[PDB]
């Protein structure tokens, strides 16, 4: 009695946010940006080529500094990489092999990383006794640990295959909030610039925005028909970008509350592992199991260019915050430094 | 190049040959990922030979290192074993079925189209005991077993009741159904029928993974 | 009249295409089987393919110019140098093939017969030091009459420096061509020891790809003994008969044209005539 | 963190003496190491490096041929073996860990010292004393005969403060980057040829030698150091 | 009575989110092109650098 005519009103609720959306959707994306012009074609050149992982790469992230970047393998090696020299800075040997996430502290300070153990670890890359030490390891999650990402020194959020979002103090090692409502393995987060809010994708192939500080679910973003694997925020913030199994990327809005475009192309039947923007945000580089990385426009949902120099699946890419470079991590064991010239 | 440069790169040649060494050191064991349901009885093949669970077991001064996670996106992790050891429990008819499903979504996986499938059809007395009883019976659950017999190649083991040689060879023959329906040879499945007190599933694990380098080696040697 | 321009070029010209078709294919195809395993038959055989193409390379271009220069050894070649860098290059171009196929025999019999051990206990260092040390092995021998203080000497068609084989009288001299005979009789005769064991485990292991590999190696034997036999058979004449061997010009030099034939048909016999390579081939001609 | 030397004393001339540098809680395999010396009322001399994993060894003209240094890894333990040594080598000599990577503080740590007694790039600190007040801002002057500045943006300039009776400390690293303990009062400027080392609100703790040395080629050369007095 | 706390939880949820204020999708559009247009000279995969300025050579 209660209960179906409580499931009753959530129908009426959601047919309620559908026609909201539908009301605010007065134009499309692609109308709006059918007059300015293509980007083009975009041609980049492996600049670099970092050797040295022995299996399948997992996870990249950039140091803030634009120069540096640490990569995880699951050989049970973090690597830290000096991109203009190819220089390996530190090789981190991991308790557990199964790493799936890493990531770069903007201070620079730390690193983090963790997999199938469902253990976050916190690296100190700057001590006395001149070596790579854990300084602390983030238990709580009850499923493997997909993604994190520092806020600062002693924040960070961390996903997880057990359905949540966690909110650690790093310093306690305590988790001071936990992010639930996925119902389904949340395989990527995204921080907003301002680190207020982040966003994360699941497999129930929804994408759900979350309020840091406060803790709450704000807006849920559907429209993927798999599980969304990669997910990144927009440079200014106010939007975000998602890709998924079903060989698609789609751009949504915090403030329309709803997709704006879809970049998808007939040949592609592969899915996607990894998403990114240029510094403008006018580019948007998914890596996907073809072996293959395709450059879309953003504004105009064009297939910009291909990025194509691996032997096995793109598991992972970023663009430096000063927008020079974009790397590349592939199961073949190695990563790419591209870009273009005049 | 600078001074400090030059000792940069010294310090990246060091880590180049330590993460050489320990590559080396890596491929020295095989690694096996064990799968099967709740019932299926995998903890006991393991003890007997001996999130994540680990087992290190020796036969013919050769390491095997399997792996038992206690699953379409972690199973990506486990590209890369050597076999995937999948248990299941033949005796449990009710879930016979599950175990089919279960076992085709891992040999139709994307992520596993080159890994083998190790087959150890568990509890084989409670199975003989089963078919012997009679209360239950096994084309409720299957109608085609109704019309299945025993091949005349079949090379039944002595001392083994017809009944339960033609049952063996039915739950085998659904599996290997599976497994011969794709693959083109890329992987092959290698059941065997295991009790709880068989002692010898760790060589038919070594053996069946000499086959499966073996394949491995005939592909490299082939496929130029 | 046996000996003309066209003979050296036609032999070159297939040599070199068959081994660039080669290393082409074996360079894509490394990188596919470079994450699977180390693929210890990949870095070899790429070794000898590279090897027979500067073989059919630096001689090619040697004979090209002597048959060009009107075969005029004493005007053009007073120091003598070309023919001691011409003998070093065929001892090198012949001995190398001979030892590297021999290698792989070696490599994949371990392969097949142990393939647990081959995949462990053998890591990428170990098939790179082999490739290394067969590669400076054939070297070493190719320069030991350098270093012994004897020359090669220009043979009798007065196209191809190579030991000398006419009035042999100290013992010495007739050692080099003994020894050259005994490491490629000894080469070739591993190479069916070996093969012959791995094509006898895969019939009785099959009995998917072991029809398709026995062919491959029953072809190799065949190739690698009827090409190679009639030369060092002819040296080891040579070596033991001394000048009283009724071993004529044309007998050497017919000899010497079908152990050349073993260099062309490496690439193919090893990589090229395969089910896999000839649809990749097929599709390519297509688009 | 410590370096503690050991061997020295008082050695007859032409003799052979024995240094050995004890590194005890830090990972002394990953640093490379130098001997640093400095003769009695004079500036410091660097003498020898070796790298880690000893592939890499270098020596000062002045002592190349009769020096010679080791490590031993596993009982972490530097060495230096002197021969033909003569009057000029009486110093004390200090054991210094200097780590290479995109980033790091070469010569961060220094030993206490261990004195001795028998019986390239021009670093020039003209001013050799300055008068100081606490509280008061200091600027300190370095010189340098080639450009220190490399090709890469870095310019390989350090700077060191040798209390009275201590050991030289790292301040500045590659001629901006403040070491890790030191106060942010200290700030490092150049360019070019032309450094200077600006002290904000002096203290008594910053009185002082201050060196300048160049890491940007071997050998490694220092300034004559300039002393603060109150 | 798991089922019917887990229904009040998801439903308050929805109501939260259709309480939100919605800008149109011209207007956020407008917003995305305006940002890609003020920061496009600043994006080096967009409009490749000169080699000089390339820490890539
Ligand atoms: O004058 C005539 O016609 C004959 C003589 C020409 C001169 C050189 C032959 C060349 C061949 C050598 C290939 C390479 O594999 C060495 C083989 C070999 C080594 C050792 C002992 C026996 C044999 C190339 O193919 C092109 C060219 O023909």
């Amino acid at each position: 009695s209660e209960l179906d005519q409580l499931r009753q009103e959530a129908e009426q609720l959601k047919n309620q946010i559908r026609d909201a959306r539908k009301a605010c959707a007065d134009a499309t994306l692609s109308q709006i940006t059918n007059n300015i012009d293509p980007v083009g074609r975009i041609q980049m050149r492996t600049r670099r080529t970092l050797r040295g992982h022995l299996a399948k790469i997992y996870a990249m992230h950039w140091g803030t500094d634009s120069r540096l970047l640490v990569s995880a393998s699951q050989d049970g090696k973090l690597i830290i990489w000096d991109s203009y020299t190819t220089n390996k800075v530190h090789a981190i040997p991991l308790r557990s092999s199964w790493v799936m996430t890493c990531a770069y502290a903007p201070s620079g300070n730390y690193v983090a990383c963790g997999g199938l153990d469902n253990i976050c670890s916190i690296y100190n890359l700057k001590t006395r006794e001149g070596n790579v030490r854990v300084s602390r390891e983030l238990a709580g999650h009850t499923g493997y640990l997909s993604c994190c990402r520092f806020l600062d020194d002693n924040q960070i959020v961390t996903s997880s295959g057990d359905t949540t979002c966690a909110l650690w103090d790093i310093e306690t090692g305590q988790q001071t909030t936990t992010f639930t409502g996925h119902t389904g393995d949340v395989m990527s987060l995204s921080l907003a610039p301002d680190t207020r809010l982040f966003v994360s994708g699941a497999c129930d192939a929804s994408a759900k925005l979350w309020d840091v500080r406060e803790g709450m679910c704000r807006q849920t973003f559907t429209g993927h028909e798999s599980d969304i694997n990669a997910i990144c925020f927009f440079p200014n913030g106010n939007a975000f970008a998602t890709g998924s199994d079903d060989a698609t990327c789609r751009l949504f809005d915090l403030r329309a509350d709803q997709e704006l475009m879809t970049y998808s192309h007939d040949n592609i039947i592969c899915g996607i592992t990894s998403v990114s923007f240029s510094k403008s945000g006018r580019l948007l580089l998914a890596g996907y199991d073809d072996f293959n990385c395709n450059v879309w426009d953003a504004l105009k949902a064009d297939r910009a260019g291909v990025l194509a120099g691996h032997d096995n699946r793109v598991s992972c890419l970023g663009v430096t915050d000063d927008g020079m470079a974009v790397a590349t991590g592939s199961w073949d064991s190695f990563l790419k430094i591209w870009n273009g010239s005049s | 190049v600078s001074a400090e440069d030059k000792a940069a790169a010294e310090r990246s040649k060091m880590i180049d040959k330590n993460l050489r060494e320990d590559g080396e050191k890596a491929r020295r064991t095989l690694r096996l990922l064990l799968l099967g349901a709740d019932n299926s009885g995998k903890s006991t093949i393991v003890k007997q030979m001996r999130g994540i669970f680990e087992t290190k077991f020796q036969v013919d001064k050769v390491n095997f290192h399997m792996f038992d996670v206690g699953r379409r996106k972690w199973i990506q992790c486990f590209n890369d074993v050597t076999a995937i050891i999948f248990v299941v429990d033949s005796s449990d008819y009710n879930r016979l079925q599950e175990a089919l499903n279960d076992f085709k979504s891992i040999w139709n996986n994307r992520w596993l189209r080159t890994i083998s499938v190790i087959l150890f059809l568990n509890k084989q007395d409670l199975l003989a005991e089963k078919v012997l009883a009679g209360k239950s019976k096994i084309e409720d659950y299957f109608p085609e077993f109704a019309r299945y017999t025993t091949p005349e190649d079949a090379t039944p083991e002595p001392g083994e009741d017809p009944r339960v040689t033609r049952a063996k060879y039915f739950i085998r023959k659904e599996f290997v159904d599976i497994s011969t329906a794709s693959g083109d040879g890329r992987h092959i499945c290698y059941p065997h029928f295991t009790c709880a007190v068989d002692t010898e599933n760790a060589r038919r694990i070594f053996n069946d993974c000499k086959d499966i380098i073996l394949q491995m080696n005939l592909r490299e040697y082939n496929l130029v | 009249n046996r000996l003309s321009v066209f003979f050296s070029v036609i032999f070159m010209t297939v040599g070199i295409l068959s081994n660039s078709l080669a290393i082409a294919i074996l360079m894509k195809a490394y990188q596919r089987f470079r994450q699977k395993s180390k693929a210890s038959f990949l870095l070899l055989a790429s070794g000898l393919v590279i090897t027979d193409f500067f073989g059919h390379l630096i001689n090619g271009a040697i004979a090209v110019f002597v048959y060009a220069s009107d075969k005029e050894w004493i005007r053009f070649d007073q120091s003598n140098v070309l023919c001691s860098i011409f003998g070093i290059c065929m001892v090198f171009s012949g001995l190398c093939p001979l030892l590297l196929g021999s290698v792989m025999a070696i490599e994949r019999c371990i392969g097949v017969t142990k393939p647990i051990f081959h995949s462990t206990k053998i890591t990428s260092k170990h098939v790179k030091m082999m490739l290394s040390g067969v590669c400076l092995f054939a070297v070493f021998i190719a320069l030991l009459p350098i270093l012994g203080h004897r020359d090669y000497k220009i043979q009798a068609s007065r196209t191809w420096c190579f030991y000398n084989t006419e009035d042999i009288k100290d013992w010495e001299d007739r050692f080099y061509l003994l020894l050259f005979s005994f490491l490629g009789l000894l080469a070739l005769g591993v190479s069916l020891l070996c093969n012959a064991i791995t094509g006898i485990t895969l019939l009785r292991v099959k009995f998917s790809h072991h029809l398709e590999m026995v062919i491959q190696l029953l072809a190799i034997m065949c190739v690698s003994c009827i090409c190679w036999s009639p030369f060092l058979v002819t040296m080891a004449n040579i070596g033991i008969n001394g000048n009283h061997s009724l071993e004529t010009c044309e007998t050497t030099l017919f000899a010497l044209r079908m152990a050349t034939w073993n260099q062309i048909l490496d690439p193919w016999v090893y990589i090229l005539l395969r089910k896999a390579v000839l649809k990749n081939l097929y599709k390519l001609a297509s688009q | 963190v410590q370096l503690v030397e050991s061997g020295g004393g008082l050695v007859q001339p032409g003799g052979s003496r024995k240094l050995s540098c004890s590194a005890s809680g830090f990972a002394f395999s990953s640093f490379g190491m130098h001997w640093v010396r400095q003769a009695p009322e004079k500036g410091l001399e660097w003498v020898a490096y070796i790298s880690s994993g000893s592939g890499t060894i270098y020596y000062a003209d002045t002592v190349k041929g009769r020096f010679t240094i080791s490590r031993d890894d596993p009982k972490n333990t530097l060495f230096l073996q002197m021969t033909s040594l003569r009057s000029e080598d009486t110093a004390m000599y200090y054991c210094v860990r200097s780590i290479y990577y995109y980033g790091s503080s070469p010569f961060d740590f220094w030993g206490q010292g261990t004195t001795l007694t028998v019986s390239d790039i021009v670093m020039t600190q003209a001013t050799s004393s300055v008068p100081v007040t606490p509280g008061e801002s200091v600027s300190i002057s370095c010189r340098s005969s080639k450009s220190l500045l490399h090709s890469n943006g870095n310019t390989y300039l350090y700077w060191f403060l040798q209390r009275p009776g201590q050991s030289p400390q790292l301040l500045i690293y590659r001629m901006s980057n403040l070491a890790s303990g030191v106060p942010d009062r200290f700030s490092g400027s150049g360019s070019g040829t032309a450094f200077t080392l600006t002290i904000s609100r002096l203290e008594a703790e910053d009185v002082g030698v201050y060196y300048c040395m160049q890491h940007l080629e071997y050998p490694l050369t220092f300034g004559a150091g300039t002393k603060l007095e109150l | 009575t798991a089922s019917i706390a887990q229904a009040r939880k998801l439903v308050e949820q929805l109501k939260m989110e259709a309480n939100i204020d919605r800008i149109k999708v011209s207007k956020a559009a407008a917003d995305l092109m305006a940002y890609c247009e003020a920061h496009a000279k600043e994006d080096p995969l967009l409009t490749p650098v000169p080699a000089s300025e390339n820490p890539f050579r």
